RNA sequence: GAAACUGCGAAUGGCUCAUUAAAUCAGUUAUGGUUCCUUUGGUCGCCUACUUGGAUAACUGUGGUAAUUCUAGAGCUAAUACAUGCCGACGGCGCUGACUCCCUUUGUGUGGGAUGCGUGCAUUUAUCAGAUCAAAACCAACCCGGUCAGGCGGCUUUGGUGACUCUAGAUAACCUCGGGCCGAUCGCAGCCCUCCGUGGCGGCGACGACCCAUUCGAACGUCUGCCCUAUCAACUUUCGAUGGUAGUCGCCGUGCCUACCAUGGUGACCACGGGUGACGGGGAAUCAGGGUUCGAUUCCGGAGAGGGAGCCUGAGAAACGGCUACCACAUCCAAGGAAGGCAGCAGGCGCGCAAAUUACCCACUC
RNA sequence: GCUGCAGUUAAAAAGCUCGUAGUUGGAUCUUGGAGGGUGCGCCGUCCCCGCCCUGCCUCCGAAGCGUUUACUUUGAAAAAAUUAGAGUGUUCAAAGCAGGCCCGAGCCGCCUGGAUACCGCAGCUAGGAAUAAUGGAAUAGGACCGCGGUUCUAUUUUGUUGG
């Protein structure tokens, strides 16, 4: 959790409104907080962190203002250095006939992360879908953390 | 002149980029309206696509909605009490958006007695015996008692928001973009927001 | 370039199906802005002076049209490069000719008279079904006319009987499996024939199986196909051909068969 | 002449909920059969 | 009907390839991130109304300047130029209401009112709305329908897209104001009046406007593909380098910019740096097959008009057959001044291995 | 010199080994009978196809929906010019996109045209399931209202509305 809010600036949904009021239980009332949220589509599913979250991350899919249209990638978590924002590693082929066999080459791609995603570790694979630019170099968005514990080379649990 | 392109500075490799084309209308961009509180002076700026955008200089009164209420009044802007982006907005008092101004409280105190007939916080007797007196002496009987006898439960009205009526002025996030539209409107803060202003603004004052 | 709207066509840059020449000169005469889209699009000019033989000059052209002799969709036209296009009527009067533009199998506007009637309403795509200002509804076809008030059955990729003197819908079609379609792009422009599938995509892109009357299969985009009634029941006339399109051997097969003996 | 259309319109998927209404009834009443057992 | 004013074009075309090496560009995608003239489709009732104010050109006359696409001064004076502002009206409907009846002291329940006084859209803000599902036992209030012996039941509603804070509706205002919109045109030629002179009506033929969509577009955003080089191996930020967050700015996305706050982002899968007989592609040439090389150049996309930078207008230009400064060049002069940009068509100099008429026409193509 | 080079002595295997990147990687997980194309004079010859001597589940469609890919296969999307390449009597040809007829003109006229193909990749579709990688349960886990105690949330419905 941490106190979000952090900041200076209130965070809040825009246009989810508030109004608390008086009498008694609650007090006021005991959510204290609408909160709106949307399916991104293309069937991902809409996580239960980002419903249950107190975060407010406009930069999310599924909290957020910003729709997911345009190509739908996946790749390699390579960094989380930065916060909220995470770099993946995208190898593809390269084909060479002039003489025929193509070379292993790679892209990074910056990417959003919303904090309802977590764990997103490096190693992990994710699919980021499309979207508007959200920042100077940021193109995409993490969609869905495909995961797993397998890779085995240690053992995951639960 | 001004010119959002990122076509200057460097990419992500960190290559410089190598000059393509002059600096484009297309890319075209301004200085900022810098818009102060006083007496209103608004000059019209051309933009793309013909259409035309207000740039205000100077304002005193804006649209502020009490939301909870249901109801918007216009008043004075009497000053810039806090600014997220710069301090010096404050200082200077200059209007933009996020901007945490006092309105003035008189507009909301006029309707919120004449409606709900309670009177704000715990001013005083001489006070009722003058102006305002005379609405919640009213009567028509009748008229007016039935409708305050209806109105209760709501009108509780929040302390934070009662309190600040007794100064006569009220906190609001100015809402607009009065640079752009050449309007200061905001909405009167409550509820949490006026929380983490109040936090602020006795956490830094002192 | 990089300040304004294009004014001229190279010709050569021109769209194929007008079947302009290479010589005569660099341009060709691009479309006014108008209903269709260029690319999709007949420039009157080309119509009167390249297909019907009626104009030798483009300045004949020009003083054929200042006449008024020339209504498209029954409005007197009098721009030479005015873009007519797919279910468009012209009608020219005094000469008694009604055509209505649709495709060869080629995928070039055919020269199609159609009756004295029939030229009174053509068929419209729906493009977008909207509530309008005020909360009133409208729909919008591919000819760019906008119809108020429709009846809520109408959704987009449907078609819709236009009368035409009055605007007004007179009706309409389903997108539905086995409905009679006309095709009007891509490699298959031209060709017409039932449905069969709709293969959907979310995010971008729904091929419409086709099947012709003589059990040919092909695919296109959503948006190439265009409906037109229902299966062996056209809603207008269709050219000589049917569009069915024949291999080049079948084609050859009945080009020297009909003629050098058989009349 | 806004105004016919405007009242047309309506009579059509106001009167058209005759026809549909009956559509739904053949839900309601089931849902008790299937609720029966 | 010379002209002038007005409106529109002049942002297109034509020309060259210098700059420029993931830049440009090609194929693919996209705008749910936005602007869009025009065309096309829609949208237009609330006591000067039978219609408001007053001035500039062309013109006349008088001139100035060595020389000017210079222009003064004066006297007029046109408008679809300019600044205004209305007949139109129509209302029941909202809040207020002299009040009054019935079943019950006070009250409580059920009721209904003569007369007063924000309502067209646009914009901005704030709020609501934008309805998804299956059953029962009791208590407090009260609607109808069939009733006698307090006693039996029951119903009505919300546009679309895979996803929007989408469209549309309701409430409170706001002004972006004089500075949103709702319109202060022509030339040629028989009607009728619940009734008498009026007001209502009839032929031929001569652009604006608000808002929405459309069309031609525009501006950005996706990936995937580029020459040589390591005698270029670490690079990028205190003059933002990468990210958070908020604002200012822009048509709009975005470190565009700025504050604060993090310390990032990239590299042997060649980054960074440098070079270049590099504009990029469709294409061209050489033909076993594989390949090998070129592409300035009739099309597409991009770029520039002596070099640099800035700006006005307008929907669209960072325009040079616009302007403006400096910088480099050149020209006229009565020496104070003043006027200019052939990588447009011809032509000419210089350059070189090398490249045409100082010609005719808008008839074709547009 | 991919296809398709040479390196003992001709120009050319580092003195030798370790070694990261890169490249490269063992075996092993599903097993005649007729339909349609063109030759030869009612007969057959020679391909191609489902067969004989293999998507689950949700519970025909729909939907759930994919373990990841690469690959390959079938579609769409794929500027014109160009190029390969059909139809076409420029007299021939390079070209060009025409033309050829009915007709002796009273025909107050007919009509065929101006194909198609290629188009890298990347992206989009789709079928295959070999090949190459890739998915897990052995410090136990997944399945099936197998069953329960604990707690939460959403709206049908006891006419209506509140507890």
């Amino acid at each position: 959790m941490a106190d979000i809010q952090t900041e200076r600036a209130y965070q809040k949904q825009p246009t989810i409104f508030q109004n608390k009021k008086r009498v008694l239980l609650g007090e006021t009332g005991k959510e204290k907080l609408p909160r709106y949220y949307k399916n991104i589509g293309l069937g991902f599913k809409t996580p239960k962190e980002a419903i249950e979250g107190t975060y407010i991350d406009k930069k999310c899919p599924f909290t957020g203002n910003v729709s997911i249209r345009g190509r739908i990638l996946s790749g390699v978590v390579t960094k989380m250095k930065m916060q909220r924002t995470i770099v993946i590693r995208r190898d593809y082929l390269h084909y060479i006939r002039k003489y025929n066999r193509f070379e292993k080459r790679h892209k990074n791609m910056s990417v959003h992360l919303s904090p309802c995603f977590r764990d997103v570790q490096i190693g992990d694979i994710v699919t980021v879908g499309e979207c508007r630019p959200l920042s100077k170099t940021v193109r995409f968005n993490v969609l869905k953390v495909t995961k797993a514990a397998g890779t085995k080379k240690q053992f995951q649990k639960f | 002149g001004i010119s959002r392109d990122n076509w200057h500075k460097r990419r992500k490799t960190g290559g410089k980029r190598k000059p393509y084309h002059k600096k484009r209308k297309y890319e075209l961009g301004r200085p900022a309206a810098n818009t102060k509180i006083g007496p209103r002076r608004i000059h019209t700026v051309g933009v793309r696509g013909g259409n035309k955008k207000y740039r205000a200089l100077r304002l005193d009164v804006g649209n502020f909605s009490w939301g909870s209420e249901c109801c918007t009044r216009k008043t004075r802007i009497i000053d810039v009490v806090y600014n997220a982006s710069n301090n010096e907005l404050v200082r200077t008092k200059t209007l933009v958006k996020n901007c945490i101004v006092l309105i003035d409280s008189t507009p909301y105190r006029q309707w919120y007695e004449s409606h709900y007939a309670l009177p704000l916080g715990r001013k005083k007797g001489a006070k009722l015996t003058p102006e305002e007196e005379e609405i919640l002496n009213k009567k028509r009987s009748k008229k007016i008692q039935k409708k305050y006898d209806e109105r209760k439960k709501n009108a509780k009205i929040s302390s934070l928001l009662e309190e600040q009526f007794q100064q006569g002025k009220l906190l609001a996030c100015i809402a607009s973009r009065p640079g752009q539209c050449g309007r200061a409107d905001g909405y009167v803060l409550e509820g949490k927001e006026l929380e983490f202003y109040l936090r602020k603004i006795k956490a830094r004052k002192g | 370039m990089a300040r304004g709207p294009k004014k001229h066509l190279k010709r050569v840059a021109a769209p194929k199906h007008w079947m302009l020449d290479k010589l005569t000169s660099v341009f060709a005469p691009r479309p006014s802005t108008g209903p269709h889209k260029l690319r999709e699009c007949l420039p009157l000019i080309i119509f009167l002076r390249n297909k019907l033989k009626y104009a030798l000059t483009g300045d004949e052209v020009k003083k054929i049209c200042m006449q008024r002799f020339i209504k498209i969709d029954g409005k007197v036209r009098a721009d030479i490069t005015y873009p007519a296009g797919f279910m468009d009527v012209i009608s020219i009067d005094k000469t008694g000719e009604n055509f209505r533009l649709i495709y060869d199998t080629k995928g070039r506007f055919a020269v199609h008279r159609i009756t004295p009637e029939e030229a009174k309403y053509k068929l419209c795509k729906v493009r977008k079904i909207f509530v309008g200002t005020k909360g009133i509804p409208h729909l919008v076809t591919h000819d760019a006319r906008t119809i108020r008030y429709p009846d809520p059955l109408i959704k987009m990729n449907d078609t819709i009987q236009i009368d035409l003197e009055t605007g007004k819908i007179t009706d309409f079609i389903k997108f539905d499996t086995g409905n009679l379609c006309m095709v009007t792009g891509g490699a298959n422009l031209g060709r017409i024939g039932v449905i069969t599938n709709r293969e959907r995509h979310p995010g971008s892109f729904d091929v419409v199986h086709v099947k012709d009357a003589n059990g040919n299969s092909f695919a296109t985009r959503l948006s190439n196909i265009f409906v037109i009634g229902k299966g062996n029941k056209p809603w207008i006339s269709l050219p000589r051909g049917k569009g069915i399109r024949l291999t080049i051997a079948e084609e050859r097969d009945k080009r020297l068969a009909a003629k050098q003996s058989s009349g | 002449k806004n105004k016919e259309e405007a009242a047309e319109y309506a009579k059509l998927l106001a009167k058209r909920m005759k026809e549909a209404k009956e559509k739904r009834q053949e839900q309601i009443a089931k849902r008790r059969r299937l609720s029966s057992l």
